[PDB]
């Protein structure tokens, strides 16, 4: 059998429950995270599922201390339990050490949280990717976090349904820098992949949201990229589709 | 085995049941009337099958 | 598959490996049409609207409402099928027929 | 299959353990409960399973508090637990409040505990792991909406009714009710109303020892009417039914 | 530990209870019959066995108060368990409210001990069902209570549990009457003899007898006073 | 068919059938009704409760109810009635419960 | 059917013994053959 | 998850039975025979071991023989293992009545407490209950010497003359028979070996697989002496009886 | 029944779920090779990164769980965190309750302890990777000790580990056969870095590069990596041998 | 069945069917539909009697005086979600002295359904909660789900016949949107909104409940006669 819980195992090396938890990520919504110079710039596919919504007053981008954007896919308030763990821990960092917590200090805490439930069968596993990166005292980095437990650095990341078009792109926006680029010019290259990652998804439409941290741009603070710079992002990403 | 027309009604059934008006719907409705099926283009049914 | 044994579907036994997934949101306007297509046909049907109101339907379930739609139709004495009884077609095949108070109202 | 959970469902989409409960107050013998804005009676059938029995110590009817009664239908065992809890809830808002609680606060609160199914569920302490297999007719009267009467379910929610059966006879009882029920019915016309209902739910003679009468009145509190008195009218049942 | 052993069934019912009531039925048969001046409860002893000292093997009636008796019938495991809760309770009593136990408050006791692992789970209920007897202080009114594994109990004018229930509550039919108790002690004892020597016979080695009478007079009735009363109806009869 | 899970694929394809039902366990008021028409063919009492005998009964077929009548019957002719009560058919479902449950 | 047996076993027994009398002791020991593979030791599993 | 492994091991079954009980008086029954014979002067335990070996050291063991307390040992009949949890409550308890009250604990008392232990796991925890009998002999002021039998589901029965574990049957047909209440303790030393000889375990019973002892009030003043006898001693006896 | 899908006993006497602990870890394919040299104990491991959008430097399997004692992690990158999480706080513990830093040897014996109480626990999976750890102790020389997921370990000469391992024990096996002694005898520990990527060539088959490999050197009373830098120096050095 | 019977698992196509199975209760349910403009939000509810002797149930909670919710599935999860807004209500006003926001209140009711989710023995919460309110933002109204996922629109609806209310808020959107200080022309949009959820159940004063809040008027329930102003 072996696929009734998480810690039944097989001799094949699979854990199914876990593999199975990564198909509702997969099919989550269209989340990229840039390595840029300067910082990191997420941008997130936002549906619009009705003209009855409230444009720009959903969000999937919540921030963690003052300057670590962080951005997930599947299963929506599974990722918000997981976002909120990890605002205790960012201020446990604070309150012990005096400090706004380092990125790959971050990452480690929120990996061992995610193993703890791929241990036991009296818990659930989790069934997010969360995308989560900023500027520290050690530079800026880009780290996406599995349901299974596993991260890496990354130059770049994606992950929902339209991953596949972001991540070829994004192997040519390194080949087009590969000594790296700006936080700047990544505004409108989030755009840009984005529209082309809504070509998977090109029965529905969409709203684009863009969050930077970048020590160039906002000093080290995560915020939002709002008002005329996303407007000329949209415009970018437009004529370079048409 | 083979009978004729026998005398039995919905009052001599034992209540009125969802499965009676099934019959009714399969039965009665394209004897009485084929011509509503007919201008609809729905297919008169004319197949049941009855198990329990 | 997962349930089957991998070594009877390898190359040669079987070639193609070929997933059927449900109908997505359009395609299930073209499944409705077709099963209409057979029936009177109006404008007052649109059979995007009824694709978009059913989810998780494949032509099995997109045909029960189709046919039930003709039955309302039957019953009420019309001679052309109006586009309120494939809205109400729908609601049979779900989970209600409940107007139904308890605990679950 | 889909019960084997300690709260799990259904592909219905409602509760599993809880319907069964629900369908386990009809095993119960019949409780009626007729209110009129002149008083609520509650009347029972006890039941006799045999002349050994000894039946005027055993009653379905109890007092919560002296504004407040009940008459209880299903298993009865379930109901011990709840009848006490409600006792205590009763007393409670006259400890911190010195005030008399209503018949819709009471109920309220035994819906309450009511819900304490599962053992893995919500944040509250757990300590049932199936849930109670009783319903009760809560009569009362309080001063801001006069005479009530509640249905309370072992789900967990609860209906005002002007009058309702549950038990056995509860369908048949109920068939009557819905054309027998209305707002001219005084206190008295409520009572033998209530004997003529269950006469026909009654499965044995209609006689007080197998039947029990209560009233809850403003003016003499929760009374549960002596088995003289209960014969009495029984006997003045059957001289109308004679007149008809 | 909290894992259901006890559980909800499609039958609106708990499996475990119905089974319980199966385990009582196995017992020994105990009868009780109240006079119109004492309780009489009689039960069926499996002493039939030999090379088996009685003196130091448990009773099948044992006392919980001065003037409240208890009888059993089910698992005898079980039922201990019942009878040391049952007598804690009746100290505290004394303790705090002052006065011994009412029968009724005992009977209601017993009850919310079965009530409790019912609606649990991690618990199974109790295989046993008990007849609770006695007298309240100040009081010459003889008590006859029946609780159960259910949760429920109930008062009777006679009642009988254990094997063969029905058979002796048949006979009591026509023996006791609602209206009139036995009269006097005498005719009550020999009533509840009497009902003992239709199912358990063999002497009066297995009948029991205990009598209470009002206000904690417990007297125990030997073999050789229950020997006299089986040969007077034997003769009758 | 009584279950249908006895009949052939190719006769389940459309146009053999063209509608499909399950006959469903009669409730307690709807055999009340199934009741009152052995019952009124039946010389009984006047004044009976059908619904009395239903309330007792736990779900049981029609033909079920037919047997109880001619059961009831018996019990009547033994104590030489002709003229049936609510009371011969109280023993008439006793007797069929407890005997037709164990097995079949 | 086993009553029927009892009394045929205790004539087998009295015609053992060359005995013309059939006593109340000789039916005993035909009821412990009767009975004998119908023990039952889980009825004290029970109630002991 | 856990409730996926449970099977609900501890419930009663259709007859009202307990699984778990019943399987374990089959685990008894491989267990060897122990057998209490209780004098007017003494009582005598007298067992036979279920395991014997040359390489097995025997001449040190006590496996089944275990003293509770000064005036109460026990014979042990089922698993060893199970056994000694209970075996080590009972010292704890015995001390714990006589710190409490200055005074030497009834046998009744101590078998009551353990009887307690073996019910409760089958009530609650989803427990297996112990899988041992013991007979215990012990001397109290009050009814003198005592004889008791416990079972696995947790009820003690007083005798006068009992076998448990293996055997059963076999050694309380021929207890019936011999049995007088006019014995002694150096008859029913006799008596016991003799049962052993005609219900042993193998083809064979000898001292070294005997485990024998007394509890003899011929100790001077009226005070009570538990001699557990050296193997060597049994063979003194089992020359003296005539086994050998 | 559940004697397969749960760490309880089956008739055979051998767990089925400690098995697929073992059948997992092989399944990262990344081999490892371990040498004890006369002053140093070197350790070197794959590091294959097949994508242009991972970044190379934060994929390792080689932590440092004491400052003299480091780990490499052969098999599924989230349980090697777990298993390096508890062993550092373990090794600090040991100062704090003993006043020295926790030995190579008890480090190994205390995690071995855990994963048989993980494989006794049945509701508890165990942590499904084969740790290797290096290090210089003062009391014990050069050492290797490697823990595996059901809670064995013993010392080692030399060790391997991967799918592959078997070609690289031929290597090993052979060099202390002629030499005759259980280390290399090499005093210098940056040529004994450049005799264990010889020997990792020979067995696998496979040129390495400095992105491929992953180095890791306890010399005596500190443990440090090489960067991909001092590692192309080494591949360098292998041409000048 | 061994997805379908546990809260602790998956499921081959990534669900748990726990929470499909707790959206059913929505759709058997009564119905309440949701508009606002900007300065007031509204909930109009169908309640719905058992008998004639029966009452109607009230199917809007008022939870604080700018703040109420509304069920559609389960009623005595209802009573659990309810508790649970108004402490951390008061919370907001003991430690902040503020009122506590709608956009703060939906998260935190949020991850209250998923820690039940995820444990074994739990359950998901089968009713669905449409929860108005004004805070210092305005109008608000969410939408909760059995997965605990809130959203935000100008009008939405849950429950049975979901579909022609929604149809009637896309067309007449604009129009509501931009009525703003006159409560009155959302209130009787709204019940020509619930009209499209009927099904020949009608509608009369004693079975519409109107509630609304506004940035003047607090949380109050219209019933009786005061939903007579409208029908």
């Amino acid at each position: 059998g072996y696929d009734l819980s998480n810690s039944v195992f097989s001799p094949d090396g699979r854990n199914f429950q876990v593999e199975y938890a990564v198909k509702a990520v997969e099919n989550g919504t269209t989340s990229i995270g840039i390595k840029c110079n300067d910082g990191v710039v997420f941008a997130v596919e936002k549906l619009i599922t009705s003209k009855l919504l409230v444009p720009q007053k959903n969000v999937k981008i919540q921030v963690v201390d003052r300057h670590i954007g962080c951005v997930y896919s599947g299963l929506i308030p599974d990722g918000r339990h997981l976002v909120n763990r990890g605002r205790e821990e960012a201020a446990s960092f604070k309150k012990l050490y005096k400090t706004p917590i380092p990125i790959p200090a971050f990452a480690d805490r929120l990996g061992q949280y995610v193993q703890a439930h791929t241990l036991y069968n009296s818990v659930r596993p989790f069934g997010v990717s969360t995308i989560f990166g900023g500027v520290d005292k050690n530079g800026a980095h880009l780290y996406m976090l599995e349901p299974s437990g596993s991260y890496w650095g990354y130059k770049g990341a994606a992950t929902g349904k339209g991953r596949q078009s972001a991540k070829a792109e994004l192997e040519k926006l390194v080949d087009h820098h590969p000594e790296g680029l700006s936080a700047r010019e990544a505004v409108k290259q989030a755009a840009k992949i984005i529209y082309l990652a809504h070509e998977d998804n090109k029965e529905k439409d969409f709203e684009l949201e863009i969050s930077w941290c970048s020590l160039s741009e906002t000093n080290g603070l995560h915020k939002f990229v709002k008002g005329d710079l996303l407007q000329e992002a949209i415009d970018f990403a437009q004529k370079e589709i048409n | 085995t083979v009978e004729e027309k026998p005398d039995v009604t919905y009052s001599d059934v034992g209540g009125c049941k969802d499965q009676i008006e099934k019959l009714r719907e399969v039965v009665e409705l394209p004897l009485l009337s084929p011509e509503r099926f007919a201008t609809l283009g729905i297919d008169p049914p004319k197949g049941i099958l009855l198990y329990g | 598959v997962d349930v089957l044994d991998p070594a009877l579907l390898r190359s040669g036994r079987l070639d193609r490996k070929i997933e059927f997934p449900l109908p997505s949101e359009d395609s299930r306007a073209q499944i409705l049409q077709i099963h209409s297509r057979k029936m009177t046909t109006d404008d007052d049907i649109n059979w995007q609207e009824l694709a978009r109101s059913t989810d998780e339907f494949n032509g099995a379930q997109l045909k029960a409402v189709t046919v039930e739609a003709g039955m309302i139709a039957l019953r009420n004495g019309q001679s052309s099928v109006k586009h309120e009884d494939f809205v109400e077609g729908i609601s049979e095949v779900q989970a209600r027929k409940s107007k139904s108070v308890s605990f679950y109202a | 299959e889909y019960d084997r959970g300690v709260s799990t469902f259904s592909p219905e989409g409602r509760l599993f353990q809880v319907e069964y409960s629900l369908e386990a107050i009809k095993l119960g013998s019949t409780a009626i409960g007729i209110a009129t804005k002149e008083g609520v009676v509650l009347g029972v059938e006890k039941r006799a399973t045999s002349p050994l029995l000894e039946s005027d110590s055993i009653e379905k009817i109890v007092e919560i508090d002296r504004h407040i009664g009940c008459a209880m239908s299903g298993l009865t065992a379930d109901a011990r637990s709840m009848i006490e809890h409600a006792r205590t809830a009763a007393v409670t808002h006259n400890l911190y409040y010195d005030e008399d609680i209503n018949v819709e606060s009471l109920t309220q609160s035994v819906c309450d505990l009511a819900l304490r199914f599962g053992e893995g569920a919500s944040g509250e302490e757990r300590l049932m792991s199936r849930p109670f297999g009783v319903a009760l007719l809560i009569a009362g009267h309080d001063a801001d909406d006069g005479y009530q009467l509640f249905h309370a379910e072992p789900s967990g929610t609860f209906y005002r009714y002007n009058a309702k059966a549950i038990g056995s006879g509860s369908e048949g009882a109920q068939a009557e009710l819905l054309n027998e029920w209305h707002s001219s019915l005084t206190l008295k016309e409520a009572e033998l109303l209530v004997l003529k209902i269950l006469k026909q739910v009654m499965e044995e003679k209609l006689d007080e020892n197998n039947a029990q009468l209560s009233c809850i009145t403003k003016q003499d509190g929760f009374k549960i009417y002596d088995n003289e008195k209960t014969a009495e009218l029984i006997k003045e049942l059957k001289e109308k039914e004679a007149a008809e | 530990y909290d894992r259901a052993l006890s559980i909800f069934s499609p039958d609106g019912h708990i499996f475990q209870v119905e089974y319980a009531l199966e385990a009582v039925k196995r017992g020994t048969c105990a009868v009780g019959v109240k006079g119109k001046n004492c309780v009489v409860l009689g039960c069926e002893r499996r002493s039939t066995l030999k090379l088996q000292d009685t003196r130091i093997t448990p009773s099948k009636v044992s006392k919980i108060d001065s003037h409240v008796v208890l009888s059993f019938s089910g698992l005898n495991a079980d039922s201990r368990i019942l009878i040391e809760k049952a007598r804690v309770e009746a100290q505290s009593h004394r303790l705090t409210l002052e006065d011994p136990v009412t029968v009724e408050y005992l009977t209601r006791y017993v009850a919310g001990v079965q009530q409790r692992y019912t609606q649990s789970g991690g618990v199974r209920p109790f295989g046993v069902s008990t007849l609770i007897a006695g007298f309240d202080p100040r009081d010459d009114e003889p008590k006859l209570y029946q609780t159960e594994p259910s949760g429920i109990y109930s008062s009777w004018s006679a009642q009988t549990i254990g094997r063969n229930s029905k058979t002796v509550r048949e006979f009591l039919e026509k023996n006791y009457d609602r209206k009139e108790p036995p009269a006097t002690v005498e005719e009550c004892v020999k009533l509840t003899v009497r009902s003992l020597l239709e199912v358990v016979q063999t002497g009066a080695k297995n009948i029991e007898i205990t009598v209470v009478k009002p206000d904690s007079d417990i007297v125990a009735l030997s073999s050789e006073e229950i020997n006299q009363y089986v040969t007077q109806i034997e003769q009758e009869k | 068919t009584n279950r249908p899970n006895t009949l052939d694929p190719a006769l389940l394809r459309p146009g053999r059938i063209d509608r499909k039902v399950e006959f469903s366990l009669p409730d307690l008021e709807g055999r009340a009704n199934i009741f009152r028409i052995h019952s009124k063919s039946m010389s009984v009492e006047r004044g009976i409760r059908w619904e009395l005998i239903s309330r007792l009964c736990p779900n049981s077929t029609g033909a079920e109810l037919r047997s109880v009548c001619t059961e009831a019957g018996m019990f009547a002719i033994r104590a030489r009635r002709k003229v049936a009560t609510e009371k011969d058919f109280l023993k008439a479902v006793d007797k069929v419960i407890s005997g037709y449950k164990k097995f079949s | 059917a086993d009553i029927q047996a009892m009394c045929t076993e205790a004539g087998l027994l009295a015609l053992r013994e060359r005995r013309m009398q059939v006593t109340a002791e000789d039916f005993k020991q035909a009821k412990e053959r009767v009975m004998k593979n119908k023990v039952e030791e889980n009825l004290e599993g029970l109630y002991l | 998850g856990s409730r996926r492994y449970d099977s609900r091991t501890t419930i009663f079954s259709p007859e009202g039975r307990l699984y778990q009980v019943e399987y374990a008086l089959e685990s008894i029954s491989h267990a060897g025979t122990a057998i209490g014979i209780m004098a007017s002067d003494g009582i005598v335990l007298a067992a036979e071991r279920k395991v014997t070996s040359t390489l097995l050291e025997q001449d040190t063991s006590t496996e089944k023989l275990y003293k509770l307390n000064d005036k109460i040992a026990v014979a042990v009949a089922g698993l060893t293992a199970d056994a000694e949890i209970l075996i080590n409550t009972a010292r704890i308890h015995a001390q714990n009545y006589l710190k409490t009250y200055n005074e030497d604990i009834p046998v009744e008392i101590l078998v009551r407490r353990l009887s307690d232990i073996k019910q409760g796991y089958t009530q609650h925890g989803g427990l297996r209950p112990f899988g041992v009998s013991f007979i215990y002999a012990g001397y109290d002021d009050r009814y003198g010497y005592q004889l008791y039998t416990s079972n696995p589901s947790g009820n003690y029965t007083g005798w006068k003359a009992i076998s448990v574990g293996a055997n059963t049957s076999a050694a309380q047909t021929l207890l019936q028979m011999d049995y007088k209440d006019d014995m002694k303790v150096d008859d029913a030393i006799e008596l016991a070996l003799k049962t052993l000889s005609k219900t042993t375990d193998s083809s064979a019973l000898t001292y070294d697989r005997l485990e024998f002892a007394t509890i003899r009030k011929g100790a001077n003043d009226g005070e009570v002496y538990q001699k557990i006898f050296k193997p060597q001693e049994i063979k003194d006896i089992l020359v003296k009886t005539g086994i050998t | 029944g559940y004697d397969r899908h749960i760490t309880i006993f089956s008739p055979e006497g051998r767990l089925y779920q400690v098995e697929y602990a073992f059948k997992a870890t092989n399944q990262t394919n990344i081999n490892s090779l371990a040498v004890r040299g006369k002053d140093c104990t070197v350790v070197i491991s794959q590091k294959k990164v097949p994508d242009k959008l991972l970044d190379p430097t934060t994929v390792s399997y080689i932590f440092c769980i004491s400052r003299t004692i480091g780990m490499v992690v052969n098999g599924p990158i989230p349980d090697a965190r777990n298993a390096a999480l508890r062993a550092k706080a373990e090794a600090a513990e040991f100062r704090y309750k003993y006043g020295y830093d926790m030995p190579c040897d008890v480090l190994a014996k205390r995690m071995a302890n855990l994963s048989q109480i993980y494989t006794q626990r049945a509701y508890m999976r165990p942590l499904g990777v084969i740790l290797t750890f290096v290090s210089v102790d003062e009391e014990l020389g050069p050492s290797i000790y490697k823990t595996d997921p059901a809670g064995y370990y013993v010392g080692y000469k030399a060790t391997a580990t991967g799918p592959k391992q078997q070609e690289i024990t031929t290597n090993l096996e052979n060099h202390f056969k002629k030499s005759k002694i259980d280390h290399i005898n090499e005093e210098s520990w940056e040529k004994v870095v450049e005799f264990a990527i010889t020997h990792m060539i020979d067995a696998l088959g496979t040129e390495f590069s400095k992105n491929d490999l992953e180095v890791g050197v306890a010399t005596k009373d500190k443990f440090f990596t090489l960067s991909a830098e001092n590692i192309e120096e080494r591949l360098v050095a292998i041409a000048e041998q | 069945n061994n997805y379908d019977g546990d809260t602790v698992t998956f499921s081959p196509t990534g669900r748990l069917f726990q929470v499909e199975y707790a959206l059913e209760a929505i759709k058997q349910g009564s119905v309440t539909v949701g508009l606002r403009s900007n300065t007031h939000a509204v909930l109009v509810a169908l309640k719905r009697n058992a008998d004639e002797l029966s009452s109607y149930q009230k199917k809007i909670i008022k939870c604080d005086e700018h703040m109420g919710l509304s069920l559609a599935g389960l009623a005595p999860d209802a009573r659990v979600l309810s508790n649970y807004l108004r402490q951390q209500c008061n919370y907001s006003s003991l430690v902040f002295n503020r009122k506590l926001a709608v956009e703060r209140a939906g998260h935190l009711l949020c991850d209250k359904a998923q820690k039940n989710t995820q444990s074994y023995g739990g359950r998901p919460y089968g009713v669905g909660l449409l929860i108005i309110g004004y805070d210092k933002s305005g109008a608000h109204l969410l939408e909760f789900q059995p997965s605990g996922n809130v959203t935000e629109l100008y009008g939405t609806a849950i429950g049975a016949r979901s579909q022609g209310a929604k149809t009637y808020l896309e067309r007449t959107l604009d129009t509501f949107i931009k009525i703003d200080g006159n409560p009155d022309e959302l209130i009787k949009a709204g019940v020509e909104a619930i009209s499209q959820s009927l099904r020949d159940e009608s509608l009369t004063v004693d079975n519409l409940s109107i509630a609304i809040v506004g940035k003047d008027t607090p949380f109050t329930i219209y019933d009786g006669e005061a939903v007579a102003k409208y029908i």
